[PDB]
């Protein structure tokens, strides 16, 4: 038991997930039909991975996951391709026609009439399941049923499994590849409406995705592969706390406890390294105290904002493949010494460690060099507030001429659920400078 | 699949909407038999969007041909293609209009109206998943205008969910000598303001312009002025019609374009009139680029759709537009923000190894429709030709209500354009 | 001692159980008022489009009836 079942909504939570699930099939030896040779027991076990994966008596390896869109092409892809024979059709779930960038047509006009019967796939997931640990979502913040039907579902999921932990993975919008005008909106309003029911979020920025991309890859315009070749890693490192074991793992869950201080305050900012071309990683061995250091350059960061300028309430580090104990400790006493690390003073410690031995895994024909050594930081900074303050910058400035605000009210909405969501956020953004505030 | 049924109705309507299905038709590599003979796959993926299927693999327009002139049907008949639509889809009166809108809107138009809206339902009833209707028509006529706007009004009563979008020509003295367009054209934009979505306005005036001072063309027949007119058709629906991110179907389009009801009017553009990408990109933001007779520079945009078609560097493309931008921060009103998306399809269009196409929702459309209402007011006042409408039962207060109702979008688009982040 | 861990279990399992009823009793008023609102609008736009069709009646009876001078 542990599982922990996924759920994809929208063309960025399902393109996100196929990159996800074909990492984790590369991680566990899994082939696209499910098989999985070195796995021994047959039709079922408790091994590491059977957290993420079931097994049909056939000796199927079946991700515990379900991909929804409210229009079928992008989940059509799946259905055909490498990794077709991976699911079992019902897991993967189509409407005809999409919520056309409306956070209203996801959560109502077009979303209900799908919601019961997500449901129902999703009931008969966790029905295979001796333990569910609980969900992951995955979805954007600017598309219409990334947004709309994602925070209708968790509504939902509330209601049908308690406060059993729901865990998110959110993509929040950038100018270079975003496709509608109206995305700061669909974002406040998912995020009133999600942030009671979820306990962890986190956030991908697409312009820090795009930018280390551009910068640490050399791809002169990245696209979504190049950007969810990227995330999945972060993700993997994120999740490869459940689907392995080791001595010195150190539980997701743990580090929850840690980045969670209040049940608001619950976006954690991650950071990756080393993202390196092959051409650069070769004869290029970067050393733990390398990767580390890299973890606290704003660069490398997957939301833009600046640590620098605020203060840390915790930081974990998830180390995987050849790291050591030793080299760890030498590494961030360096950190310690060199480097602005400022703390409020209700978390005296602190810093968070563990190491998954695993080694670090990259797709074929992928832009990512083989690494033997790699590391992903989850910190809770008051800077990721930054993120929301810019988002909260471009509603205000639509919302005081009402500018689309019509699209909405035509599908049912008030003026009233606007200032709601966006009350909901200003006192979000006085939490985080309350939180950061010395004590008396 | 997401289905639009096309609508052409009048000379106008008629000529641009067959060229429009001849030219998409050559995109999707169809012949005029209805037989893909061609050699991308990218070229049939969405092409349900337009054509339905038969069998012995035959692609047929989703298309209903209508006129209030029996002549238009046998030109089109017999024009290319003119054997690939749907015999059934052809839908004439005998009459004619004689350009007198309430003919069109108020009589001989609701008599043959019923008979369109049967071919349509047809046509609707066999959709996997209608997204709207596009209608291509002219506003100085009489059919085109005033039986177009009455199909929108009656479509729109039995389809209010689905999006409904016009081709609307323009009128302009350069083209036609007509006296009376300017009344037709006020007569249908009251209508189009409370009932379409989004409508590309297609100028005559323009399209002359072009015609004569880029071209060289010293004498533009219809001929020349829809040759551009095919060439922006197939522009603006690039996105619905090929694999794509942005703007894919006619609502999300309408999201990103239309930021207050009313305010639905573009100003198309299209590069090169007959390059690089700096090149094509300063062109189309160019006031002679444009297929409505404004100047951008008059007035600041609300938003903008902007595709590329062609083999280029997307790089190029987006510094390009982050350029133009840039340059010209203050025509873009600045409480949108983001308010410009770019596409960019592999495929260009025939003769062309790269083009660029503009949408535009600007504020200095009101020049476009100040022109018309200063034509308008210039007869109106004196009451002339007025006969012909009270003729058909109308009262002069709906000439007024249409009159106040045209100035109200200006003032709004003015409103608009002169509002501040502060 | 033991009858404050018997409260103290009742408090977890009740404000549970709290959480979720108001969250079925947001959502299930949502999805009704949205459904009122989107149904008034289209309701309004019908009714429009319906005056539209009184216009037209009574314009195509002025005609008939000039039609007799
Ligand atoms: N990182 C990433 N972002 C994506 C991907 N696909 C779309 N996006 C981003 O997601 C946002 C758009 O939402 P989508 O997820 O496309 O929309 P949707 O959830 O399918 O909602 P509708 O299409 O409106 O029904 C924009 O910010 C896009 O840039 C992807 O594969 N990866
Ligand atoms: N661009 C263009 N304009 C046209 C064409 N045919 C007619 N027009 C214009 O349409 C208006 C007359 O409408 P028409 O379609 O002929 O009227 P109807 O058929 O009675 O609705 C005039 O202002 C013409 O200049 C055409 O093929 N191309
Ligand atoms: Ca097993
Ligand atoms: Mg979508
Ligand atoms: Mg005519």
């Amino acid at each position: 038991m542990r599982e922990c079942i996924s759920i994809h909504v929208g063309q960025a939570g399902v393109q996100i997930g196929n990159a996800c699930w074909e990492l984790y099939c590369l991680e566990h030896g899994i082939q696209p039909d499910g098989q999985m040779p070195s796995d021994k027991t047959i039709g079922g076990g408790d091994d590491s991975f059977n957290t993420f994966f079931s097994e049909t008596g056939a000796g199927k390896h079946v991700p515990r996951a379900v991909f929804v869109d409210l229009e079928p092409t992008v989940i059509d892809e799946v259905r055909t391709g490498t990794y077709r024979q991976l699911f079992h059709p019902e897991q993967l779930i189509t409407g005809k026609e999409d919520a056309a960038n409306n956070y209203a047509r996801g959560h109502y006009t077009i979303g209900k009439e799908i919601i019961d019967l997500v449901l129902d796939r999703i009931r008969k997931l966790a029905d295979q399941c001796t333990g569910l640990q609980g969900f992951l979502v995955f979805h954007s913040f600017g598309g219409g049923t990334g947004s709309g039907f994602t925070s209708l579902l968790m509504e939902r999921l509330s209601v049908d499994y308690g406060k059993k932990s729901k865990l998110e993975f959110s993509i929040y919008p950038a100018p270079q590849v975003s496709t509608a005008v109206v995305e700061p909106y669909n974002s406040i309003l998912t995020t009133h409406t999600t942030l009671e029911h979820s306990d962890c979020a986190f956030m991908v920025d697409n312009e820090a995705i795009y930018d280390i991309c551009r910068r640490n890859l050399d791809i002169e315009r990245p696209t979504y592969t190049n950007l969810n070749r990227l995330i999945s890693q972060i993700v993997s490192s994120i999740t490869a706390s459940l689907r392995f074991d080791g001595a010195l793992n150190v539980d997701l869950t743990e580090f929850q406890t840690n980045l969670v201080p209040y049940p608001r305050i619950h976006f954690p900012l991650a950071t990756y390294a080393p993202v390196i071309s092959a051409e650069k990683a070769y004869h290029e061995q970067l050393s733990v105290a390398e990767i580390t250091n890299a973890c606290f350059e704003p660069a490398n960061q997957m939301v833009k904002c600046d640590p620098r300028h605020g203060k840390y309430m915790a930081c974990c580090l998830l180390y995987r493949g050849d790291v050591v104990p030793k080299d760890v400790n030498a590494a961030i006493a360096t950190i310690k010494t060199k480097r602005s690390i400022q703390f409020v003073d209700w978390c005296p410690t602190g810093f968070k460690v563990g190491i998954n031995y695993q080694p670090p895994t990259v797709v074929p024909g992928g832009d990512l060099a083989k690494v033997q050594r790699a590391v992903c930081m989850l910190s809770n900074t008051t800077a990721i507030a930054e993120a929301w303050a810019r988002l909260d910058h471009k509603f205000d400035l639509m919302y005081a001429k009402r500018a689309f605000v019509h699209w909405y009210v035509g599908e049912g909405m008030e003026e009233g659920e606007f200032s709601e969501a966006r009350e909901d956020m200003a006192a979000l953004e006085k939490d985080y400078e309350e939180v950061g505030v010395d004590s008396v | 699949m997401r289905e639009i049924v096309h609508i052409q109705a009048g000379q106008c309507g008629n000529q641009i909407g067959a060229k429009f299905w001849e030219v998409i038709s050559d995109e999707h590599g169809i012949d005029p038999t209805g037989s893909y003979h061609g050699d991308s796959d990218l070229q049939l993926e969405r092409i349900n969007v337009y054509y339905n299927e038969a069998a012995g693999n035959k692609y047929v327009p989703r298309a209903i041909l209508v006129d209030l002139e029996p002549g238009t049907m046998d030109s089109v008949r017999s024009g290319p293609f003119g054997q690939i639509f749907r015999p059934d889809n052809f839908v004439f009166g005998q009459s004619g209009a004689g350009n007198n809108w309430a003919k069109g809107h108020y009589t001989e138009g609701a008599e043959l109206v019923d008979s369109v809206l049967d071919v349509v339902r047809k046509e609707s009833e066999s959709c996997d998943c209608l997204q709207g209707f596009q209608l291509t028509h002219s506003l100085g006529g009489g059919t085109g205008s005033g039986m177009g706007t009455l199909l929108i009004s009656k479509i729109r009563e039995e389809y209010p969910d689905r999006i409904m979008n016009t081709f609307s020509v323009v009128p302009s003295p350069k083209v036609s000598d007509t006296v009376v367009e300017p009344y037709n054209a006020t007569l249908s934009v009251h209508q189009l303001v409370e009932n379409t979505d989004e409508t590309y306005c297609i100028d005559n005036e323009a399209l002359y312009d072009i015609c004569f001072r880029t071209l060289k063309l010293t004498t533009p027949t219809y001929g020349d002025l829809n040759h551009l007119v095919s060439a922006t058709m197939s522009g603006v629906t690039t996105c619905l019609r090929f694999p794509g991110q942005l703007n894919a179907d006619l609502r999300k389009l309408a999201v990103n374009m239309v930021p207050f009801p009313r305010l639905h009017f573009f100003m198309p553009g299209f590069a090169p009139l007959t390059l690089t990408v700096p090149e094509l990109t300063q062109q189309m933001f160019d006031a002679k680029n444009m297929m409505a007779a404004c100047d951008p520079r008059h007035g600041r945009y609300l938003t903008v759709a902007a595709v590329f078609r062609g083999r280029m560097s997307m790089k190029e493309v987006d510094e390009q537009m982050l350029n133009v931008q840039n340059k010209n921060s203050s025509y873009f009103v600045e409480w949108i923000p983001n308010n410009v998306k770019t596409a960019v399809c592999d495929i260009p269009p025939r003769g062309l190894k790269m083009s660029a196409t503009f949408i535009g929702n600007s504020t200095a459309i009101q020049e476009l429709f100040k022109r018309i209402s200063e034509q308008f007011t210039a007869m109106f006042r004196r009451k002339a030709f007025l006969h012909w409408y009270t003729g058909e039962g109308m009262d002069e207060m709906e000439f007024t209500e249409a009159e106040s109702n045209m100035n109200d979008l200006v003032s709004e688009y003015q409103q608009y354009q002169d509002a501040t982040a502060d | 001692k033991r009858e404050h861990e018997r409260e103290v279990i009742q408090k977890a399992i009740e404000e549970n159980n709290n959480f979720i009823k108001m969250a079925k009793e947001k959502l299930a008023q949502k999805m009704e008022s949205n459904k009122e609102n989107r149904e008034a609008h289209l309701a309004a736009m019908l009714e429009r489009l319906q005056e539209k069709d009184k216009h037209a009646e009574e314009v195509r009876k002025n005609k008939e009836l000039k039609e007799e001078a």
